[PDB]
């Protein structure tokens, strides 16, 4: 035949499509998890769904991941009342099984299902104390506390008169009664979370409105029958409007670089201009624009003045993503905005920059970015390694600035590898600023070469 | 808490008296 | 204007003793909370 | 330059504002539109 | 002319290509889409 024929791999596919969905469940994929198994016949596949998370409940791998396992019927159960409906008659059997059995590790692997699905309003009270009270008949009590860790939250919201009770029998036996030793720790641990209140037992996949899951709250028992429709998972033969204004006006822009002028006007000194900066708690992507106006501040004066470079060091000094700033806007002053500046401007901005290096609140490391060549060398660029330099030898001294320049592995300013026009460059850039004492390791390297 | 910082009062001084601590101190 | 100033502010038992540095600031004369007056300290070229 | 039905917020007095009265940067804004208007290329070369 | 602030609607060609009589259309556009812009305002910010 070919109908047994095609109704056959089409029962396949569903089972090899529902499968890896169930293998595939996690955080952040249930409601992609709940699309695909939407698309795939779950009516007709209604114990291929129900034998697929009933096994993968089960295997002890999961127990992790149990709270999206029961967050995807709700899911079902809300498309579907009679998805969950079988779900939740097996789930019943399969504990009165293994509690008969007394399989302690497949009953708490149920026990932490039942438990999520009465979260997820999948099944009722009813079913879950009466499974405490069986469970309090008995010792059980290894099973019994893991249900009531995750349970006991809105079982005390809604039932919590009975529930009380279930808290009130079970403390009977602590006080009164001799026990085992390693379970009786479990069992006042339980006492403990009540007065902790159980903050560490409700965080989960609620992923359905309290109206947008249809609350199909099923009333069952552990007492009753559940028919265990076990013929289903066989095979069998069917015959069957914003308005896009775009702002080209930059009043905000504007309108923020004059708080920041007039924080640095009002101020004293830089140590009080920093406080009121670090005040404003201004956002990580701002702060580069803050530097910037910083800077341009400072060049709008006739000379360099230690305010702006005290108040630098606060900022650096704060937290590293001011660092950060600092770094960034050094790479913007030297490779986009040097053909702006005017001479006098260049004075202030070597002598802040070579300030802030001297002082280690800037790597030497920063100067990796230059590069002396008759190429790619700006008139106005070697004006700034002039000023940056003098102010250099000035604070450290001739003999500690040798340590430093050794120390770094800086190529652009010191050429010890070969290209000698470029070795004959920075020789005669450096005894023209007086510095000569620098050169001499690169004047070994050319009277080698000629 | 005051911590031995602060005015004794904010009568003879032409201010509120109003301390806070400094951000820029780095401890 | 001068006196819209942060005035720095220390403890004053240690202040005799070694200089503390500046740890707390106190207010100089009031506004409003958004709103500074420039100082003309700010406004003159230091003598070095 | 446009593609598409779109609105664009400007700013013709640029910056104006903080030296002159707007009745003023009014009449400086008509008198640069109607030179423009006049002769547009020699009034270009007064601008640039 | 108080604030200077310059609202450009720019009507892109695609709204000319299906109709003719273009030069009395071209003025109910512009009543829709100054109506568009004054309800899009705040009341605090509509003209009188």
């Amino acid at each position: 035949d070919e109908d047994i024929k095609f109704q056959r791999e089409n029962w396949e596919m569903i089972r090899s499509h529902v499968s890896p969905i169930i293998s595939n469940l996690t955080m952040d994929n249930l409601q992609e998890s709940h699309r695909d198994l939407f698309q795939v016949n779950i009516l007709i596949g209604r114990n291929i769904i129900c034998k697929n998370v009933v096994d993968f409940t089960l295997n002890k791998q999961n127990g992790r991941l149990i709270p999206a396992l029961s967050a995807l019927i709700a899911l079902l159960n809300s498309d579907i009342p009679d998805i969950g409906e079988t779900l939740a008659k097996e789930l019943m059997l399969m504990f009165v099984q293994q509690f008969n059995r007394k399989d302690y590790v497949s009953c708490g692997n149920i026990l932490q299902c039942l438990s999520i699905l009465f979260l997820y309003d999948v099944i009722h009270e009813i079913v879950i104390l009466q499974i405490l009270l069986l469970l309090l008949e008995k010792n059980s009590l290894r099973l019994v506390i893991a249900v009531m860790k995750i349970c006991g939250w809105k079982l005390a919201l809604v039932s919590k008169k009975t529930h009380d009770m279930i808290w009130e029998k079970l403390r009977y036996i602590l006080q009164t009664q001799e026990l085992s030793s390693t379970l009786r720790e479990s069992l006042e641990t339980l006492f403990e979370i009540r007065q902790k209140d159980y903050k560490s037992g409700s965080q989960g996949l609620f992923i359905l409105d309290p109206t947008s899951y249809t609350v199909h709250t099923h009333s069952y028992i552990v007492s009753d029958e559940d028919e265990a429709n076990k013929e289903l998972g066989n095979f069998e033969k069917c015959e069957n409007s914003q308005l896009q204004i775009y702002d080209m006006t930059s009043t905000n822009d504007v309108e923020f670089k004059k708080k920041i002028y007039l924080v640095l006007k009002s101020s004293l000194s830089g140590d009080e201009a920093a406080h009121k900066l670090l005040k404003l708690k201004i956002a990580n992507n701002l702060k580069k624009s803050v530097v910037d106006i910083i800077i341009k501040s400072s060049l709008q004066e006739s000379t360099f003045s230690k305010f702006y470079s005290i108040l630098s060091e606060r900022m650096i000094t704060f937290h590293r993503s001011w660092q950060t700033a600092y770094n960034e806007t050094f790479e913007q002053n030297y490779t986009q905005d040097i053909e702006d500046y005017e001479t006098d401007q260049l004075r202030i901005l070597g002598k802040f920059w070579g300030h802030l290096i001297s002082y280690e609140f800037l790597p030497m490391d920063c100067l990796k970015i230059i590069k002396l060549t008759e190429e790619e060398s700006c008139p106005q660029g070697r004006i700034f390694i002039k000023f940056l330099f003098q102010e250099l030898v000035n604070e450290l001294g001739l003999d500690e600035l040798q340590l430093r320049l050794n120390s770094s592995k800086l190529d652009g300013m010191f050429p010890l590898e070969g290209d000698a026009e470029h070795i004959r460059y920075s020789i005669n850039f450096f005894t023209a600023i007086g510095l000569g004492l620098l050169t001499e390791d690169m004047r070994s390297r050319l009277t080698i070469i000629q | 808490s005051y911590n031995g910082i602060g005015l004794k009062s904010a009568k003879g001084s032409s201010t509120s008296g109003h301390v806070q601590r400094s951000l820029a101190s780095n401890n | 204007s001068a006196s819209h100033i942060l005035i720095p502010a220390s403890d004053l038992s240690w202040s005799k003793q070694t200089d503390t540095g500046i740890t707390h600031f106190r207010a100089g004369m009031t506004h409003e909370d958004e709103k500074l007056i420039p100082t003309i300290f700010r406004y003159i070229t230091t003598w070095e | 330059k446009a593609t598409e039905p779109q609105m664009v917020l400007f700013n013709i007095y640029d910056d104006w504002l903080d030296r002159i009265s707007s009745y003023t940067a009014f009449s400086r804004l008509t008198l640069l539109l109607r030179a423009l208007k006049t002769n547009e290329e020699s009034a270009k070369m007064i601008l640039l | 002319p108080k604030t200077g602030h310059l609202f450009l609607k720019i009507i892109h060609t695609s709204v000319w290509a299906g109709q003719k009589r273009l030069s009395q259309l071209a003025k109910w556009k512009t009543a829709e889409e100054v109506s568009a812009l004054v309800r899009s305002l705040p009341k605090e910010e509509q003209p009188k």
